[PDB]
């Protein structure tokens, strides 16, 4: 998914082609997996822009989960929260990024 | 007892007194209180010089316990998501107290987009806090105007992971890949890149840029009230002396 | 009289400051009054009682302190015209008349100091789209400062008649 | 170096007006004991030089001390602010290495748009030179 | 020189206390969370952690027990069962309170 600073388009993304239209943290990370595992990769963007949620009635995973569960995509090098409801449907790797809910406040300049 | 009361105020800081009980104990011990009170204004000016110089902006709160125990600064999450679901699910009472507040939050602190929640902190001038994910908070803090910041430790441990479909043989070399690259700091070099080297601020480069100047009029203007309140005393003691006339 | 004329000239201030937003947007000229914000395309609006929410509560007490400054200036002439009623106890009224003129500007300087406290805080807001690279005060507000000393020079000569 | 305006540096220009326009308010208040005689004794109550004429213990004595109490805070603030200037002023150390340009971001620094010098920071794997090249790519 | 490397962790705790603040010490964050709560409580953790590390439940390779454990841990972390026990064995079992850090009085004027 197009997310800063993980996956972003280039400023000359129309000038560029292939997977080189992209930039970001997970884009260079996707190169590092191809450095380690030795494979050609195809960076694709999910259509609905969802991280992947299961329907309440039809029980259909959308998003990037729906591209992995329903065989559309091969791997998701993308910021995706490892949840239990997503653990049973797809194989997550180990967490590369420990994180959590943080408190964004304004920095003070007041008097 | 009323005559020399002004000469104790005439011994308060300055203005050398005309009535002097020349050399007895009232002269000496009247100098002792006089000796004492000149220390108090001396430490006053020294401490006042330190406050005008160093200029550290004290952050008001650290933790989510601080936002729960007060109600001055509002705080919100996104109008939908796991974060709103988390406080709805977390049975720790401090998180439940915040979710007690956020359900009773009127008007709704829940904002529609994250970019709305960024500017609403900037618009409400610190009295609206906002809760979002730590690594995205790491990024927006580095982007200009850089007027927002992350305070306190993170509320819970969450982890983004590389996802392969279930049963795919690709994931185990990826599992060997990520645990190698995290061990070599390859993530950390890119984390330095896409947060700090691609950031619009250096948080200590902006921390190396803080040099302020001359005193405003604002510190004086509250002290005008004791001036004018004394000016109202100028007639009331005078008008009763017309009743003494 | 001269203290009263330039006091209401602060009430009729048509330019409190210049307003410059000549940013290379393009060149901009504002002329905001004490209440009524003119600008120059030639146009004039109000722009009174702006944000936020406790600076407005200053502006509640600020307008009241503007009213109390003008009312006490009227009290000075009314007793000095009772002097000319007796020029055509006497010293009791003219001594009382100089009290309210002195207590006029003491209220009024604070009224002139709260609105500068209004102006300095709101420029620290950078007012919603009109933040000037001016802040050249007055010009009649500088002439309103001379209204205070003309309340003081009026009082030193009428207490000089009170001593005898 | 400037001149006359450096005398006026720590205390702001509107405060120079308000330190006098509050000082003139003291004048007839000293004459409310009963106007040019005790004006000097308000200047004799301005900082120092204890006054000879003292309206011993009535409201002119007390409130004459109140303005006196107020004005001794100021000059102390004047002394505190002027020292706050000079302490900042002496702590401005000039740049004497490339480490100094790397550790700050106030003064910008550049090289030519092409050449071995731009290539050098692009090639130098010393982190201080790499930090500058991190800055110059993000410049 | 002399070697700041100490032999045991308990030596490194007291050496900070013995050198009166002029000897800092680096140790793991969660153990630093525990020793800060134990009396005299004169040591403290400052700053964010240097790197992301994770303790995990370990089964031998190829054992079928690990995948229900993988469903177990991701459930208990989701319910805050770890966090309740983390409140227990660090703060409720700690010799100092959680808000005793809230009495470290701040930048106040003129002692
Ligand atoms: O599995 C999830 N992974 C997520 C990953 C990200 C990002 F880090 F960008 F990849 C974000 N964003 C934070 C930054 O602004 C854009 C959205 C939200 C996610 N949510 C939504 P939640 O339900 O509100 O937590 C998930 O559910
Ligand atoms: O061998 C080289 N010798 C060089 C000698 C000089 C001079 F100092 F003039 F002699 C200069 N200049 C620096 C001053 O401005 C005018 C040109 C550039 C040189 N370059 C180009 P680089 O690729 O930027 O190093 C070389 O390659």
């Amino acid at each position: 998914i197009l997310e800063s600073p993980y996956v972003m388009m280039k400023k000359n993304h129309e000038m560029l082609e292939g997977n080189e239209r992209y930039e970001g943290y997970c884009v260079d990370l996707a190169a590092e997996i191809a450095k380690h595992c030795g494979f050609k990769y195809k960076l694709t963007i999910v259509g609905d822009g969802k991280y992947g949620a299961r329907d309440a009635d039809t029980k259909i995973w959308n998003g990037m989960v729906g591209e992995l569960v329903y065989g559309k995509a091969d791997i998701a090098i993308a910021p995706l929260t490892i949840t239990l409801v997503r653990e049973e449907v797809i194989d997550f790797s180990k967490p590369f990024m420990s994180l959590g809910i943080s408190i964004m406040i304004k920095k003070p300049q007041k008097s | 007892i009323f005559n020399s009361l002004w000469f104790s105020l005439g011994a308060f800081m300055q203005q050398g007194c005309d009535i002097s009980p020349r050399s007895l104990s009232g002269r000496i011990v009247g100098g002792v209180w006089w000796f004492f009170t000149l220390i108090i204004i001396s430490s006053y000016t020294a401490n006042l010089a330190a406050f005008l110089t160093v200029e550290r902006m004290v952050s008001p709160i650290e933790s989510a316990e601080d936002l729960s125990k007060q109600t001055e600064i509002a705080y919100g999450t996104l109008d939908s998501g796991s974060t709103k679901e988390f406080f709805r699910r977390s049975k720790i009472a401090v998180f439940d107290k915040m979710w007690t507040y956020m359900r009773s939050a009127e008007p709704s602190v829940f904002v529609r987009t994250t970019a709305e929640g960024v500017a609403r902190v900037r618009k409400s001038k610190g009295k609206y806090a906002y809760l979002l994910e730590s690594t995205m908070n790491e990024y927006i803090e580095q982007r200009k105007p850089c007027d927002t910041m992350k305070v306190g430790g993170n509320l819970d441990s969450k982890g983004y992971g590389i996802a392969t479909p279930k049963g795919s043989s690709l994931g185990t070399p990826v599992n060997l890949a990520v645990l190698k690259l995290s061990e070599q700091g390859v993530l950390d070099k890119l984390k330095n890149k896409w947060w700090y080297d691609k950031g619009e601020c250096g948080a200590k480069d902006s921390g190396s840029k803080e040099k302020t100047s001359a005193l405003s009029l604002s510190n004086v203007a509250g002290v005008f009230y004791i001036l004018v309140g004394g000016l109202g005393l100028a007639m009331l003691v005078a008008l009763i002396e017309f009743c003494y006339k | 009289l001269l203290a009263l004329l330039f006091a209401t000239t602060a009430f009729l201030t048509t330019y409190w400051c210049q307003g410059t937003q000549r940013v290379p947007f393009q060149l901009r000229r504002f002329h905001t009054g004490i209440w009524y914000s003119c600008e120059e395309g030639e146009k004039c609006r109000s722009f009174i009682d702006l944000a936020p929410a406790s600076e407005k509560g200053v502006l509640w007490l600020s307008v009241v302190s503007e009213v109390l400054y003008i009312l006490l200036l009227v009290v000075g002439f009314s007793l000095m015209c009772l002097e000319l009623l007796h020029s055509s106890d006497g010293l009791k009224l003219n001594a009382f008349a100089a009290v309210f003129t002195v207590l006029s500007g003491l209220l009024g300087m604070v009224a002139h100091m709260m609105y500068t406290q209004v102006f300095q805080v709101t420029v620290s807001l950078g007012p919603e789209d009109w933040r000037p690279h001016s802040w050249d005060y007055g010009w009649s507000f500088c002439l309103a400062w001379g209204s205070f000393t003309c309340c003081m020079a009026a009082s030193v000569t009428t207490l000089n008649s009170y001593t005898k | 170096k400037p001149g006359v305006f450096s005398f006026l540096d720590p205390l702001a220009y509107e405060i120079w007006m308000c330190i006098v326009f509050a000082y003139i308010g003291v004048s007839v208040v000293l004459f409310l004991v009963s106007i040019f005689n005790s004006l000097w004794f308000s200047l004799g109550a301005f900082m120092q030089q204890g006054c000879d004429i003292s309206p011993r213990s009535l409201s002119g004595r007390i409130v004459g001390g109140v303005w006196w109490f107020f004005t001794l805070i100021i000059i102390s603030s004047y002394t505190a602010n002027l020292a706050a200037f000079l302490t900042v002023e002496r702590m401005v150390s000039p740049i004497e290495s490339a480490e100094d340009l790397s550790k700050q971001t106030e003064i910008a620094y550049g090289t030519l748009d092409s050449g071995s010098t731009k290539e050098f920071f692009r090639r130098s794997k010393i982190a201080v030179f790499d930090k500058m090249w991190t800055y110059m790519r993000s410049a």
